[PDB]
């Protein structure tokens, strides 16, 4: 019950915000019919909007990120070499920039 | 046609594995072969033609099962064997 | 053929267990004795001799053998016999090990250095993973180098019990080549007493010292008990490998071609005879020595050919001999490029060029390539009529089919089949046909990279041989038409085929998952065209808006009306495009002119799927994160967008057909 | 055991039967009757696209020496160590005769034919009370 | 052990048929006009197994079930009827 | 011994085709026989059918055209060696690789004629048509100040 | 709970483990000068009861050994003071749902 | 020998067969399957106990093929060869090595150096017979062997016998 | 807050150009790879010597090695990953596979 | 599991078998002993199942006696299965010419004594499946008989049990 | 190296982010339970302006 009631909370304050009264009543000029279509439209989205079980997310992601390595470019080291030593620490850095406020 | 390993990952990506199975089966090897699991080995000679299943080495005429395989992962099996391993059995044990 | 069934209970593996072997148990299951090195021609004519090459195992080629088990060639497994070894070797793929272990326990006792009476070690004993431990027991046992049989002091108060067996010490062990050494430096004179004896570590006096060693202390030891046991970890008795993993090639023109498998253990089973006779009659104590290192070595060599590079050990010719970390390796070492991937069947390989005439979910494909295919059916009660009428057109008319298959083992080709116009096609059965038209079939493109790439496809054949497919879905393929080359496949049965059909078609892969925004697109020339179409100032003729009324396939029967009317009917593109466009779609840009009365003509807004107005251009028509292709998939549903790119494709190119666009040299100097 | 395959087909039994190879697929089929006999047949040109044994016998011979990613200081032991099984085949005199005759035959210019032709001829007999040794160039010659 | 299953009471799965299982339950029903088992919904001349078990699963009389699983090993048990096909 | 299908009429009595005939794809043009000697060499473990074993040699079995100009010539050592050479026209199709001379790379289209080819005052029909996005994408000024 | 200046030696450190069930801690000056909660790249911290450990078990019907580890000689481990069995409820920031459950095992 | 015990046997069932009526039809299945078949652990299974409220209760389609296989856990009767135990079978065929005796499902055999040699053997007898006082290979045939051994193998199964015993052989 | 950092860094890196993708894929990497109470590379030795399944584990090229291993050791892959099941030529318990499919004579005698 | 030898002679003297073990589990969770059973009440309780599923075959399509038996089940599992029972046939000719007593309730009245006497399960049930009047001549003819139990406790079950039992 | 480091990662029915051998990694997938694609940049109407223009 918490996790459920947790996990939707940018949703809801996003919805709140859309749907408060004053808003939709001084610029969108509902009927009652119109605002209950409204409703059970959003909700039945929502509903088609979940992640289905099964899915091989982690595969997904891996070529999702594997993507966009291939349009790379080559101070402060970036680029492949960056990519690499970033991703298969190497206890060792080449560039130990430290930022300090 | 050459068959890749990117290729394998995108379609388990898709997540169609049964096709995945049966390309990687009747497209290639389909195999087949009777073992012992109270052995665990590749070793059970079938005379066929009178049903009998002799299993020399563990002297057992009950643990007698044909599963499908790769004639690919027999080459890997028997090959390894050779090179002084593998157990396979047959159904879960430790839940 | 049918395969021989039989009465063995069919399941499927659910676990899988790693092990050694003990050389009791692979001589019982060995059925062969190989004694001869030599293989084939008796004196010397045929019928290999009862050493090598099926004496009483698997079959050489085409014939009944298999250790007469009957099962020619393509059902036997193989079968398996053995070989004796007159003394015991060593093991490459152990070495270290060996030695680690050879370290920890002491020689000479059979018995731990450690036993529970240092805490240290006792914690170290609790933690288990399953080799931490042991490593905890490798880095603990390499000081105190004498076994002792009395240390435990403060396991009492100050008192002193027996625990260990022996007094003597382990010797100072260093690793060297193919075998190892030992300096029991030991110290037990009157004075200082440092005078090591290095001593060849002989694998019978370590056989024996790990053949007494408890079971607890195996278990202690990361050693399983009934799958590995460090006697088996020593080799003594070597299985063989049956004929089909060191297959004759056959070569040719005389040769039966045998390959680098059976070479090496020809050599292998040269070197032990030798050895054995050497050691049998007087040995000098010189030559029996090396003779049973070269033993060890060839025995090593067959094993690896990829160790610690003091040898190379080559057989002729100067290419050097292939073991098994060589046919194990990377790069279809027999595991990339046999399990993970692999050859296939039913596959095509073009070609492709553009038309702008078939739509998403369709594929041109050359009707060379759909006779050569097949596809499976079944007969029932709905198919018979058209499935008899296909197998009476023969294999050659392009409704064709090849084989057929009845209720068993059963394949009857339609080439010769001289019965031809005679079979009545029972129920049950399964015939094979060429591709008939909107099959569901795979597509492949190398190389993949994401989720795309993958799409399925209907079919519509066409003649004039080369691949055919849409001018939309180019970019996600990632392929120009430079002359790259597909990959197709086809499903065999219906599960396969359904998901195919459900999940990896096109118009449920319209917005890609990994970008967050559609990656489909109508693409360079009709959007060129369309920005044409779009401006206000053009307008267009009868001629045309009738032909382009009728070249839309879901047009309703009723022309829009004239939107100026003085002289002459005349309409916008705008005006033709909102009937492409399908119902109830709306969309605003609103960017930096958009005043409602666009002087700037930029932005764009549609009510109820009508144009009203504004430019159309990539940046809201093409794949856009607010797009036009994202909006109608999310809203209508994912399958009229294939329509939409079919109706708006269609009529951008009749039109720009006859309006004809062009640049050049005038364009760039100023 | 007779070591024998026969192939018949199960429904013409006219002969050993009228039958003939698709190759194109691998299959055998009975040419009357139209029926498989058997599939997945083993390619016979492939393996010579892939890549003198009866002159140098059933025992099989080897030259070893260095490689690459080897040690000199092991491969001189090699190269002393190639020797150490000459002794055990007369195929070392065998290779001798063989290489002297290739000495003769390129001294005189000789084809491969000729070269292997004398090798056949040494071959043929190598080993008679009539032999007796002769100097060992008389047999060559 | 502990028989394994659980009620049809207090299921906490989705009450939502979705994409795989839907791919599998078109499937399974054109295996069986494949291999002519008896049609529920009447025939309107089409002879497509794809159509047939399309146009049975949208009138909602298909006679199958559907079990899921959880990582412990037990399992949950569905009737296709009693799921909503709505994706 | 294991015959082919080659369909043997095409070759003559010295085992060769005469050129200028026209071969398929699957037709032979040479023909070979096993001479062992000592192998028990016609009467042992096989018919007669007597000594082929035959490793003829058939034509790549997709291009199909006209043999032509068959010459035999004895080899280094003196052997019957054999050399031969067939000739086949190949029309364009669809599938052909056409580049520029500044890189543009493809292949063909379709081929309508020249009643709904564009055509001009003088009737100059054109060669070949292509698409303008290769030019200010490729930037190839020099194809244009070519033509 | 000590605090040492600088070093200390091994033969101290041996007798540390020492009068069970009593639990001995050690920390430096220059380790502690900086509250490391207060550092907007750690999320909240918070400890759990046994029964509420046992609750969690029953209720996602895992076996104490798939859950995600935590080592024991972390920074935010020796803070906390915890030792082995003990689970760690965690709350960090979400980019999309802005409170989020986690939990860590002491190993 | 003849004993009860619960076996759980698992059956498959085409997909053409998925009728109203079914489990029946699984019932009638269990019974052609279970009836007259031997197995190596069990010996010999006879028939079915307890045919009302069978447990089948779920079935599982095969993911390749549209069969379904059913778990079938019920109670049987059941003959379990042993070692070392006096019947009183009866011989229907008879060698001249020995006599084949049928105590059941076994044919039960006794080799030429098993049978006693003070029994008076007559080589003369259609079929060869080994009678001393009353123990005659008849149409009853009713012969004390005692199964010192059944010796399972391969599907075949063969038991051994003696009659080296006081009484045993006479009757 | 390492994994955060981490998460931050290869952010930064992979939004210098060329972005972007959604934060669940990239967090779903960062914490897949922080989720063993350490550090872990994805090397041949990093990831890999892990408790893991022996064959996804000789998938990655360290074969000879890790197969003499795991033979010595003598342990168990349950084979409920998508490589064992490949080799072994089944349906991995995946996508479509991750689920069952069961007949109901009772829903087909109530639907006949 | 290490080849699993467990070498044992089966004999009737407590030398059992390696599956038919005295103690099992059910599938309900509950302990299941061995079951062992005699030649007389085999051939009583084989007959309840039979009459039981031929009336159950009777509803299917709706929806003592020796001499009947040997050719009613013969048509019975004709009927339903094939003839190759001719071995079925001689195992229930076994069951029906040799068990100690043709009825019923003298061997029911046996098991009522025995589930008050309880005695050792295997043991009485072998001397159920023996035919066998006199203890001593019981006790030579096996060894199980002599060692087991006292000749003269023996004797007196055995006359009890005896006297039921319809005389062959 | 990366699509061999991620194979086994398979979300179960209980909307869990687990292994081959179950070693879950996030408890709600993704912390929303939200797919790969229905997703738009929106922006929530919160944040910006003033105090002032907000209560307004
Ligand atoms: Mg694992
Ligand atoms: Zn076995
Ligand atoms: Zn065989
Ligand atoms: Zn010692
Ligand atoms: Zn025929």
């Amino acid at each position: 019950q918490n996790a459920q009631r947790d996990a939707v909370t940018l949703f809801c304050c996003l919805l709140r915000s859309r749907l408060a009264t004053r808003r939709v009543l001084q610029e969108y000029r509902l009927t009652k019919q119109a605002f209950d279509w409204v409703l059970s439209n959003i909700e039945a989205q929502f509903l088609r909007s979940v992640v289905h079980p099964g899915e091989m997310v982690g595969v997904l992601a891996a070529q999702s990120i594997g993507e966009p390595a291939t349009q790379m470019t080559l101070k402060v080291t970036s680029g492949v070499p960056r990519l690499k030593e970033i991703l298969n620490v190497a206890k060792n850095m080449k560039t130990p920039s430290l930022t300090v406020y | 046609l050459r068959f890749g390993e990117m290729e394998r990952d995108c379609m388990i990506a898709h997540g169609a594995a049964s096709f995945l199975k049966e390309r990687l089966m009747e497209a290639s090897d389909a195999f087949r072969v009777h073992i012992c699991g109270i052995c665990g080995l590749m070793t059970v000679i079938a005379k066929l033609n009178h049903n009998q299943f002799e299993c020399k080495g563990c002297d057992n005429k009950i643990d007698i099962y044909q599963i499908h395989i790769p004639y690919a992962a027999k080459l890997l099996f028997q090959e390894l064997m050779a090179m002084n391993i593998p157990r396979l059995y047959t159904d879960r044990s430790r839940d | 053929v049918g395969q021989q069934y039989s009465s063995a209970p069919l399941r499927t593996v659910k676990e899988v267990q790693f092990g050694l072997f003990s050389p009791e148990e692979v001589r019982a299951i060995s059925v062969a004795k190989i004694r001869f090195p030599e293989t084939m021609d008796e004196t010397q004519t045929r019928a290999k001799i009862g050493g090598l090459n099926d004496p009483r195992l698997g079959s050489i080629d085409r014939n009944l053998k298999c250790q007469t088990c009957q099962e020619g060639m393509n059902e036997c497994p193989g079968h398996f016999g053995h070989i004796d070894l007159a003394k015991p070797v060593f093991h490459v793929g152990f070495i270290a090990k060996i030695k680690k272990v050879c370290e920890c326990v002491c020689m000479h006792c059979g018995k731990l250095l450690l036993d529970e009476h240092n805490e240290l070690m006792r914690q170290a004993l609790a933690i288990k993973d399953s080799k931490k431990r042991f490593a905890a027991i490798w880095t603990l046992c390499k000081t105190k180098m004498v076994c002792e049989t009395d240390v435990p002091s403060e396991d009492d108060p100050t008192q002193l019990v027996s625990r260990g067996g022996c007094g003597n010490t382990q010797p100072t062990i260093r690793k060297d080549g193919l075998k190892l050494v030992g300096s029991w430096k030991k110290d037990r004179a009157t004075g200082d007493a440092d005078e090591p004896e290095l001593r060849v570590l002989s694998t019978e006096e370590i056989l024996n010292i790990f053949k007494h060693i408890s079971v607890k202390d195996f278990t202690s030891l990361g050693f399983n008990e009934v799958f590995s046991r460090p006697e088996w970890m020593i080799l003594t008795c070597l299985p063989v490998p049956p004929p089909p993993v060191r297959p004759s090639i056959s070569f040719n023109e005389s040769q039966r071609g045998e390959d680098d498998l059976t070479f090496k253990l020809a050599d292998i089973l040269k070197a032990n005879i030798s050895l054995e006779t050497l050691e049998h009659n007087g040995a000098p104590h010189h030559a029996i020595e090396e003779a049973e290192s070269l033993l060890q070595f060839h025995v090593a060599t067959y094993m690896d050919n990829d160790i610690a590079g003091q040898p190379q050990a080559l057989q002729k010719s100067g290419r050097p001999v292939k073991s098994i970390r060589a046919r194990l390796k990377g790069k279809e070492g027999r595991i990339r490029g046999n399990l993970m991937g692999k050859r296939v069947d039913f596959s095509a390989r073009t070609v492709i060029s553009g038309d702008p005439n078939l739509e998403l979910d369709q594929v041109g494909v050359p009707k060379s390539i759909a006779k050569t295919l097949t596809y499976p059916e079944v007969v029932t009660p709905y198919n018979i009529d058209r499935l008899t009428q296909l197998v009476r057109n023969g294999p050659n008319e392009h409704p064709g089919a090849k084989y057929v298959i009845r209720d068993s083992g059963d394949r009857i080709d339609l080439r010769y089949s001289k019965r031809a116009g005679d079979i009545q096609l029972q129920y049950g059965w399964k015939v094979e046909r060429h591709i008939m038209d909107n099959d569901p079939v795979l597509f492949n493109r190398q190389p993949s990279l994401h989720k795309m790439s993958m799409m399925a496809h209907r079919v519509k054949v066409i003649p004039y041989s080369t691949f055919r497919l849409n001018l939309s879905v180019t970019s996600p393929y990632n392929a120009d038409f430079d002359g790259d080359e597909m990959n197709l496949h086809v499903p065999q049965s219906e599960e396969t085929r359904a998901e195919l059909s459900q999940l990896c078609a096109v118009p449920l892969q319209i917005v890609s998952p990994q970008s967050n925004k559609p990656c489909m697109g109508i693409v360079q020339d009709t959007l060129c065209g369309i920005r044409k179409l779009t401006l206000r100032d053009t307008f267009i003729e009868l001629d045309q808006v009738l032909n382009m009324l009728y070249w839309v396939p879901d047009w309703d029967g009723v022309i829009p009306t004239p939107a100026i009317i003085k002289p002459k009917p005349l309409w916008s593109g705008k005006q033709i495009l909102s009937v492409a466009i399908p119902n109830g779609i709306h969309l605003q840009r609103f960017d930096e002119g958009t005043t409602l009365l666009s002087p700037k003509d930029n932005g764009m807004l549609i009510i109820d799927g009508q144009i009203i107005f504004g430019v159309v251009e990539k940046k809201t028509v093409g794949s856009s994160n607010g797009g036009l292709i994202h909006v109608v998939t999310r809203e209508k549903g994912p399958q009229v967008c294939a329509k939409l790119f079919g109706n708006i494709q269609k009529v951008v190119n009749f039109w720009l057909l006859h309006n004809g666009f062009s640049t050049g040299i005038g364009d760039t100097i100023a | 055991p007779n070591l024998n395959i026969v192939l018949t087909c199960p429904e013409c039994k006219v002969y050993p039967p009228k039958i003939v190879e698709r190759f194109s697929e691998g299959d055998v089929v009975c040419a009357l009757c139209g029926l498989v006999l058997s599939d997945k047949l083993v390619d016979t040109r492939s393996e010579w696209r892939t890549f003198n044994p009866l002159l140098d016998g059933n025992n099989l011979s080897t030259r070893i020496g260095k490689g690459e990613t080897t040690d000199m200081r092991f491969t001189k032991e090699l190269n002393k160590a190639q020797g150490k099984n000459v002794m055990d085949k007369k195929d070392n005199e065998v290779q001798a005769a063989f290489a002297k005759i290739t000495m003769l035959c390129d001294a005189a210019e000789l084809p491969k034919i000729v070269k292997d032709c004398a090798k056949e001829a040494y071959k043929l007999c190598h080993d008679e009370k009539t032999l007796k040794g002769k100097s060992m160039e008389s047999i060559m010659a | 052990l502990k028989e394994k299953a659980i009620p049809k009471d207090q299921r906490a799965t989705t009450p939502y048929m979705t994409k795989y299982e839907r791919a599998r339950i078109l499937g399974t029903r054109a295996l069986q006009i494949s291999m002519n088992a008896p049609v529920f919904v009447d025939l309107e001349g089409e002879t497509d197994p794809l159509r047939i078990a399309m146009k049975e699963l949208a009138e909602k009389k298909i006679p199958l079930v559907i079990r899921r699983y959880l990582p412990d090993g037990s399992f949950e048990d569905w009737s296709v009827e009693e799921l909503i096909v709505d994706l | 011994l294991r015959m082919k299908h080659g369909t043997y009429d095409k070759l003559d009595d010295d085992g060769l085709i005469a050129p200028g005939v026209r071969v398929s794809g699957e037709d032979v043009i040479i023909g070979k026989t096993t001479p062992i000697s000592p192998d028990e060499e016609e009467l042992g473990q096989r018919t007669a059918y007597h000594s082929k074993r035959d490793a003829s040699t058939p034509l790549r079995s997709t291009e199909n055209g006209i043999v032509d100009q068959v010459l035999v010539t004895t080899n280094q050592d003196g052997l019957k060696f054999v050399k031969v050479r067939v000739r086949t026209t190949k029309i364009p199709q669809i599938g052909d690789k056409f580049a520029s001379r500044h890189g543009q790379k493809g292949t063909i289209g379709i081929t309508y004629r020249r009643e709904d080819m564009p055509f001009t005052a003088e009737g100059i029909v054109p060669d070949l048509i292509i698409n303008p996005h290769a030019i200010p994408s490729r930037m190839t000024v020099a194809h244009l100040i070519e033509c | 709970i000590f605090v040492y200046q600088n070093n200390i030696t091994p033969s101290a450190m041996k007798l540390v483990p020492s009068i069970p069930p009593a639990t001995i801690e050690t920390f430096n000056e220059a380790a502690l000068v900086v509250n490391i909660t207060h550092h907007e790249l750690v999320p909240k911290h918070i400890r759990l009861s046994s029964d509420e450990k046992r609750e969690l078990l029953k209720r996602y019907r895992l076996k104490e050994s798939q859950l995600p580890r935590i080592q024991r000689a972390d920074p935010v481990a020796l803070y906390l003071g915890l030792k082995r069995g003990e689970v760690v409820k965690i709350i960090r920031k979400s980019e999309t749902s802005g409170r989020y459950a986690s939990y860590r095992i002491c190993m | 020998m003849f004993f009860i015990k619960d076996l759980s046997l698992n059956i498959t069932l085409h997909p053409s067969f998925f009728g109203p009526r079914m489990k029946q039809y699984l019932k009638t299945k269990l019974l052609e399957e279970v009836e007259g078949s031997c197995t190596g652990k069990f010996g010999y299974i006879l028939c079915v106990l307890d045919y009302d409220n069978i447990d089948i209760q779920r079935g599982r389609i095969l993911p390749t093929d549209g069969s379904a296989e059913f778990n079938v856990k019920y109670r049987a009767v059941v003959f379990k060869p042993f070692k070392g135990e006096v019947v009183d079978g009866t011989v229907v065929s008879c060698s001249q090595h020995g006599f084949e005796v049928q105590v059941g499902p076994m044919k039960v055999f006794v080799t030429k150096h098993l049978m006693p040699q003070d029994l008076t053997f007559n080589a003369g007898s259609n079929p060869p017979s080994y009678q001393s006082s009353e123990d005659v290979i008849t149409i009853k045939s009713r012969i004390r062997v005692k199964i010192e051994g059944c010796i399972s193998q391969v599907s075949s199964i063969h038991a051994i016998g003696s009659i080296k015993e006081d009484y045993l052989g006479a009757i | 807050a390492g994994r955060a950092a981490l998460y931050k860094e290869v952010y930064n890196v992979i939004a210098s150009d060329g972005s972007y993708v959604n934060y669940r894929h990239m967090a779903l990497l960062v914490d897949v790879m922080t989720t063993q109470g350490g550090l872990t590379s994805v090397t041949r030795h990093g990831f890999n010597r892990s408790n893991t399944g022996a064959l996804m584990r000789c998938s990655f090229e360290e074969t000879v090695e890790i197969l003499f291993e795991a033979g010595a050791s003598a342990e168990l892959d349950d084979c409920r990953g998508v490589s064992e099941n490949v080799i072994l030529g089944q349906m991995a318990p995946i996508g479509t596979g991750a689920f069952d499919v069961m007949i109901d004579e009772e829903s087909l005698v109530k639907y006949m | 599991r290490l080849k699993k030898v467990e070498e044992e002679e089966n004999a009737a003297t407590l030398q059992l078998g390696q599956e038919f073990q005295l103690k099992q589990i059910n599938h309900q969770g509950e302990e299941e002993e061995l079951i062992a059973l005699n030649l007389s009440e085999a051939r009583l309780v084989i007959k309840e199942a039979l009459v039981e599923r031929r009336r159950a075959f009777k509803r299917s399509q709706k929806k003592e006696t020796r001499e009947k038996e040997l050719e009613s089940i013969d048509v019975l599992l004709e009927q339903t299965t094939g003839g190759n029972n001719k071995d079925l046939k001689n195992t229930m000719q076994y069951l029906t010419n040799f068990s100690r007593f043709r009825d019923q309730e003298t061997v029911g009245a046996v098991i009522q004594l025995l589930k008050s006497t309880g005695l050792h399960p295997f043991e009485v049930a072998q001397l159920g499946s023996l035919a066998c009047d006199t203890a001593d001549e019981a006790k030579t003819l096996i060894p199980s008989l002599n060692n087991k139990i006292s000749d003269d406790e023996l004797e007196r079950i055995l006359k009890e049990l005896s006297n039921l039992e319809t005389l062959y | 190296r990366l699509v061999k480091a991620l194979e086994d990662i398979m979300v179960h029915y209980d909307n869990t982010t687990r292994n081959s051998l179950g070693n879950v990694i996030q408890f709600i997938y993704g912390e929303d339970g939200m797919d790969a694609a229905h997703i738009e940049k929106q922006s929530l109407d919160t944040i910006g302006g003033s105090d002032a223009a907000f209560e307004k």
